[PDB]
């Protein structure tokens, strides 16, 4: 993306940025979710297995 | 056009992409140095401001 | 009267509270920067040299 490299699986996620958030946090500081710079839908991370 | 230091000018680069290609490497500088993210990483990054 | 009173298995509750602490205080550590520039380990590779 433009940064918050990682691995993980990205899938449709049910939440709603405000519009200058661009990426969520969680309570251990990792990225929760990010939207997508390109057509703007919001993708949650889940790890890998 | 150059500003007096004590009145130095500023100017904001935005919607755009690229030209950080550690464009110092032409060796037309007598110095380069940063602060933050190592110069030859400059061309990866994304920015804000 | 254990129907009715809700401290009446409290001995019980006190563990699993601590254990779920214990885990919840692990889990924050890691926004820690602990004198780093950042806590994420992705945030230093993507920057620093």
């Amino acid at each position: 993306f433009n940064g918050l490299t990682g691995t993980g699986v990205l899938t449709e996620s049910n939440k709603k940025f405000l519009p200058f958030q661009q990426f969520g946090r969680d309570i251990a500081d990792t990225t929760d979710a990010v939207r997508d710079p390109q057509t703007l839908e919001i993708l949650d991370i889940t790890p890998c297995s | 056009r150059f500003a007096s230091v004590y009145a130095w000018n500023r100017k904001r680069i935005s919607n755009c992409v690229a030209d950080y290609s550690v464009l110092y490497n032409s060796a037309s500088f007598s110095t380069f140095k940063c602060y933050g993210v190592c110069p030859t990483k400059l061309n990866d990054l994304c920015f804000t401001n | 009267s254990l129907s009715s009173t809700p401290s009446a298995l409290g001995k019980l509750q006190d563990v699993v509270n601590q254990n779920a602490q214990a885990l919840n205080t692990l889990v924050k550590q890691l926004s820690s920067n602990f004198g780093a520039i950042s806590s994420v380990l992705n945030d230093i590779l993507s920057r620093l040299c």
